[PDB]
């Protein structure tokens, strides 16, 4: 019907997949691209195309066919195959990748992405257990896969992707548990947490897998438990807050606001990055009380949590009202950052904003950023957990093999 | 203001191929803008002093086209001309100073020529026109004086030769009155010739007969011919202009704007 | 009768970096603009342009002359605000419009064409200018200002009006009985938003009341809007 009734132009596909360059439009274009919004000419368009881009757009371009394919089941097979048992190794574990996005009731590409994992070191089924470990949960408390990936919780290899997307996966396969779970992978994940503390991204993307198993809880005191168990040095307290910012879905719980306000002033800047981030999921239904003066600070890393708070509502003249002031900034994370959420909250002012960035450039971040405000110019459990894995682009240019899985599309 | 330091003409342009017909005229006033800048000592071996320079009126036609040619030929150092807007302004007064800083610049740019165009803008004054008088008899104590130099340029162009001073004035110093003489029938053709380093000029075009069906289409109005030939050449996506094409444009151009003017 | 002019302005004004390769390849670069003048001119060719420009590019409004005369004459120091604000939004469109003692105006004019002229930046931003007549404006602003083009608009007052009364009611509802003989042979110097307006307060009028349709007379009750209109100003 969508189709039918409605009906998508070439100028986006064939103009921002025909003006790329510098090898990250390569990467813009196949994430754009790997978006549905009928049209296949772009990835039709001969070959080679994804030769000639980065590792991170192999996976997001080899997942691109997967990506463009939500539906026709029958299509994925004789789509994919091609990628499969290729060459280049990108290419066959975004082509697992793009069979766990291709789908998620089929829950036949569990076997032949399965059987070739164990190996745990460095061979390619670590990529195809990043694509099919993630992308099989997309197609998601499934315990046979848990007892399969305790000795990938257990791994402990220093790739942060691998635990990345298990924790993740895992977490994405157990959002909304009954008042969180206790169980032995992220009682695991916690232990071995303690046996290192080293790699910081471990301590952050890890306690998103600790807060997503323990999603779906309205009133359990787990966060009082973590309080008490995983408590150490300001790393493993900002697993605490994460674990709080996990814990607070919303209530009466007035005292969360006082304790707001209390720890708004905390010398570590980061907890008050996150239980401040989590803004947009207490008070998400009393719009009147989140406009507030913290764009008025010099804290820029509140002004990110108002732009976190933003959100990917309707987009009233209040939201874009303080995407001008957040648009005009001279550091590129915020910069960078506000084309995204102004793209997400954005669904005769949609290509104007474009110009606008025009102007200010006339680097490469907020070109690719800028292409997927391009595109993307135009409570959910599925739709708004995955936002955390794109609130980390604070790092290499590696974040684009898993920004690229978003399972929030409609 | 900036129009002190605008008065330098930098980035050359249109050269001496754009002589409306005016074989002959452009030697009598080449004579003396040009001519004394090859062997300038030899005049003074000659014993008279180098001429001072003519004076150009009548009808507009390809107007202030000449200046540029005098840059383009003159690859050496480009000189200053000094348009008639920047007399009549409020705050009458400052054009002592402004043609004393030009005549200093001038001392200053190794005997740099002046020109002077639009003297239409104050002339006239037939005697609020006291000011004028002091701008226009300073003007005359400036340049019909001796006070800078007899030397390489004065000159004067304007669109009505009504001038009562200057005509009685420029006998003693200036000399050489001529008219405009504005191309009819033989000089398009030669505009079109400076115009053949335009877009891409097919070899059927005729010069002649896209210069012969235009009566009163000098320089400026050609120029608009050749400026919407290349714009309807956009209009159109055609890669090369021929006379064919861009025919409406022409007789569109002269026609339909000459049926109100 | 506009459709050749707003594609003649389209290809005017919609050149530059708006779709830029058909601009910076052949070379000829009229870097200035036009002026706008129509003889109804208020908001018609003005707001039917300054909105269906619109489609992808930034625009600027500059309207109404009230600032400098409802005090002293600051002159052209708000000139040099909006020309430092518009150097700072290079890639947009300046939009003047309701150009509307004369020892003064002249000065600010004259000011006004030097620092509109471009005497201190080459041609990147296109300035369009707008009035209710152009035969007031002296003809001293033609030259340096106008080099690339200005329109006229040869409106047939009953297609005019019927073209754009038509593809403007095609979309939405209206009442019957809606005549057309008084307003191509009254309506003058007003703009579309007008005929928009008075089928806006028409049909709100018979919604004040409850109703879908509207009565000749009252069309002509709101028609007197649009005569009394004419006469003020």
């Amino acid at each position: 019907d969508d189709i039918y009734k409605t009906h998508l132009e070439n100028n986006r596909f064939g103009g921002s997949g025909s003006q790329v360059d510098s090898a990250r439009m390569n990467l813009a274009s196949s994430f754009v691209n790997g978006f549905v919004n009928q049209d296949k000419l772009l990835t039709d368009d001969g070959n080679k195309w994804l030769y000639k881009n980065k590792d991170h757009g192999m996976l997001s371009a080899a997942a691109s066919l997967g990506m463009i394919l939500l539906w026709d089941v029958d299509g994925g097979l004789t789509q994919i195959d091609k990628y499969l048992y290729s060459s280049e190794d990108y290419i066959k574990s975004g082509a697992l990748l793009a069979c766990g996005i291709v789908n998620s009731g089929v829950r036949n590409e569990c076997d032949p992405a399965l059987a070739l994992l164990s190996d745990y070191v460095l061979h390619n089924s670590n990529t195809m257990r990043l694509g099919s470990i993630f992308g099989l949960g997309l197609a998601y408390n499934r315990e046979d896969v848990l007892t399969l990936l305790l000795p990938v919780m257990g791994d402990s290899k220093s790739s942060m992707e691998v635990a990345g997307v298990t924790a993740l996966a895992c977490g994405m396969i157990a959002v909304g548990s009954c008042n969180g779970d206790v169980t032995s992978t992220i009682l695991q994940t916690i232990m071995e947490k303690s046996e290192t503390e080293l790699k910081d991204t471990y301590a952050r993307w890890l306690p998103l897998g600790l807060g997503l198993n323990h999603l779906g809880k309205g009133e359990a005191i787990e966060a009082i438990l973590a309080a008490l168990e995983v408590v150490s040095e300001p790393f493993r307290s900002f697993a605490n807050t994460l674990v709080d910012v996990c814990a607070y879905a919303g209530s009466g719980n007035v005292l969360k606001v006082q304790q707001l306000l209390h720890i708004c002033s905390e010398h570590f800047d980061s907890k008050e990055k996150e239980e401040d981030k989590d803004k947009k999921e207490k008070k998400d239904k009393d719009k009147k009380e989140a406009p507030a003066d913290m764009g008025a600070h010099q804290g820029v890393a509140v002004l990110g949590i108002a732009l976190i708070a933003m959100g990917e509502e309707i987009g009233a003249e209040m939201a874009l009202r303080t995407f001008g002031h957040l648009l005009r900034y001279g550091e590129p994370t915020l910069r960078r950052a506000v084309p995204l959420a102004l793209a997400l909250i954005s669904v005769s002012h949609d290509a104007d904003p474009e110009v606008s960035y025009n102007s200010i450039f006339a680097a490469r971040l907020a070109a690719m950023l800028r292409q997927l405000a391009q595109y993307h110019a135009k409570k959910g459990t599925l739709t708004l957990c995955p936002y955390h894995s794109d609130r980390q682009l604070m790092s290499q240019v590696a974040v684009a093999g898993l920004l690229t899985v978003l399972v929030s599309f409609l | 203001p900036t129009v002190t330091m605008m008065q330098v003409e930098e980035k050359p342009d249109v050269t001496y191929s754009d002589v409306g017909g005016c074989k002959e005229q452009i030697e009598k006033l080449r004579e003396v803008v040009e001519t004394p800048l090859l062997h300038p000592e030899r005049f003074v071996n000659l014993g008279i002093e180098p001429p001072k320079g003519v004076l150009l009126f009548g009808p507009p036609g390809t107007g202030k086209t000449l200046c540029a040619r005098a840059v383009a030929n003159r690859t050496d150092a480009c000189f200053i001309r000094v348009i008639g807007s920047e007399l009549v302004q409020k705050y009458v007064g400052e054009g002592a100073r402004m043609v004393r800083e030009l005549f200093e610049m001038a001392r200053t740019k190794k005997a740099c020529l002046i020109f002077f165009d639009e003297i239409d803008a104050i002339g006239g004054a037939r005697f609020g026109d006291n000011e004028v008088q002091r701008t226009m008899l300073e003007l005359i104590n400036q340049l019909d004086g001796f006070d800078p130099r007899g030397n390489i340029k004065v000159l004067m162009a304007t669109n009505r030769p009504d001038t009562l001073d200057p005509a009685l004035m420029r006998p003693g110093r200036l000399d050489r009155k001529i008219e405009f003489s504005l191309p009819d029938l033989e000089g398009r053709t030669h505009i079109f010739k400076i115009h053949a380093r335009s877009m891409s000029v097919e070899r059927d075009i005729r010069f002649e007969l896209l210069a012969r069906l235009c009566p009163n289409s000098t320089g400026a109005e050609i120029r608009s011919v050749c400026t919407e030939a290349g714009m309807f050449a956009i209009r159109a996506r055609r890669k090369i202009a021929t006379e064919k094409d861009f025919l409406e444009a022409v007789n569109k151009v002269i026609k339909s704007y000459a049926k109100f003017s | 009768g506009l459709d050749n002019q707003i594609q003649e302005i389209k290809e005017s004004v919609e050149l530059p970096l708006t779709h830029p390769e058909y601009y910076e390849e052949m070379g000829i670069k009229p870097p200035k603009g036009v002026i706008l003048y129509g003889p109804p001119g208020t908001g018609k060719t003005l707001l039917a342009k300054a909105v269906a420009n619109q489609t992808s590019a930034t625009f600027l409004r500059v309207v109404g002359s009230e600032l400098i005369q409802k005090y002293l004459g600051d002159g052209p120091k708000l000139v040099r605000e909006l020309f430092r604000v518009a150097e700072e939004h290079a890639p947009s469109i300046v939009f003047i419009d309701e150009i509307d003692g004369e020892r003064e105006i002249q000065r600010t004019m004259l000011e006004l064409l030097n620092q509109l002229d471009g005497f201190d930046s080459r041609g990147d931003v296109k300035v369009i200018m707008a009035t209710n007549r152009i035969e007031t404006l002296d003809p001293a602003l033609i030259r340096p200002g106008r080099i690339d083009r200005k329109i006229e608009f040869p409106l047939p007052d009953e297609k005019t009006k019927k073209r754009i009364f038509q593809i403007h009611t095609s979309r939405m509802t209206l009442a019957d009985d809606v005549t057309l003989d008084d307003l191509i042979m009254a309506k003058d110097d007003l703009s579309g938003a007008d005929i928009k307006a008075i089928c806006t307060e028409a049909g709100l009028m018979a919604l004040r009341e409850r109703r879908m349709k509207v009565t000749n007379e009252d069309f002509k009750k709101s028609k007197e809007n649009v005569l009394y209109k004419k006469q003020e100003g």
